[PDB]
């Protein structure tokens, strides 16, 4: 069996760890998050040369290039659109989850700064009674140890 | 996920509405208050 | 192979948001808000002991 | 018996604080599958139009 | 110095923006005004150890 | 939740109170104070051996 | 402060607030009430044991 004190330190630096774990997977998010982006815009980019390609065909009257070319552009502006999608999505889970994390980083703070102060008073309150048991104030005769011991020796 | 969050906020509940409604209203007094002696400080 | 890298990109967003969820009833564990006093650890028995 | 019995309650009650946890989930699960079905009516309805 | 040239706009905001500091060092204070007595005590009984 | 600690509160209260009033009559046998000559052990069998 | 300004609505439900508060000081003034002449009692039988 454990004492309850020293519980405090092992879970003190269990979260310090875990904290420091949820910290980079937040980034690793925000990493993906920005790459999709990235992808996004590339489709849609695709997508509107595409767009001008059809354009100029139109011109000098050849409509059939520019019918195809219009077909074409139609499988881009759904992908840019799924994507916008999933972008908009996600947004606002991040910032949710950047919340948490500010908030969880000042409450460990806030009880770090009093696990000292805790450790400190009862060590203070053990020791107390630690040489109080050794040669007894004899305030009351109900029990003395070490100096009536040796006395009646 | 949602499991966890649940059982964590019910361990220890959330400020009702009304401590939010008292709060927000209060530090709309305050900033009214600040504004109101900052510009009349001035003159 | 599309619906792959799909996937792949959620993965990490879920990850994050369970470990999120985990750490905040692992600190209310220790030193409880006490908003109720129906149970606090590690700075109650320490300050009954 | 008294010891024995405050245990045996203590341990019921978080069982039951598990089980009303499980219920939440379950029930907010159910609200957000309604959302999407009225969602898909919704764009049908928008279809017929 | 927002409110002076009449802007009034940003002194609304930047008073805004004091309220969380406000928040934070009455919190402090708080802690502080408490902690003292303790350490007081504990070194009585360091003393007298 | 708030009924169960109710309890606990009082548990050690009776628990106490118990164990005061046994250890009254316990040490009452020893060495019975002859308020009446009824009956006292441990000090009149080695007096009257 | 809720009546200050005139918004006595306000007022009205913090002081509906206050009672279940109220009623709880008063149940746990009356335990403690109780139970300290129960301790002093007990300390004295330690005492003379």
């Amino acid at each position: 069996q454990e004492a309850p004190e020293d519980l405090l330190e092992r879970l003190l630096g269990e979260m310090e760890l875990e904290l420091i774990e949820l910290r980079r997977a937040l980034a690793q998010t925000i990493a993906t998050f920005k790459s999709t982006e990235r992808q996004r815009d590339a489709q849609q980019l695709i997508a509107q040369r595409w767009y001008e390609k059809a354009q100029a065909a139109l011109d000098r009257g050849n409509e059939q290039l520019a019918r195809e070319a219009l077909g074409q552009r139609q499988s881009y502006q759904s992908h840019t659109e799924a994507l916008g999608k999933s972008l908009g999505e996600q947004r606002a889970l991040v910032e949710q989850v950047r919340g948490q994390l500010q908030k969880l980083e000042r409450k460990y703070l806030e009880l770090k700064s009093q696990k000292n102060l805790y450790l400190a008073r009862l060590k203070s309150a053990i020791a107390a009674q630690k040489i109080e048991e050794i040669a007894g104030n004899l305030d009351n005769a109900s029990a003395s140890s070490l100096f009536e011991r040796i006395e009646t020796k | 996920i949602l499991e966890l969050e649940a059982e964590r906020e019910l361990l220890n509940p959330p400020p009702s509405p009304l401590d939010k409604k008292f709060e927000q209203w209060e530090e709309q007094q305050a900033v009214e208050a600040t504004l109101a002696a900052m510009k009349a400080r001035r003159s």
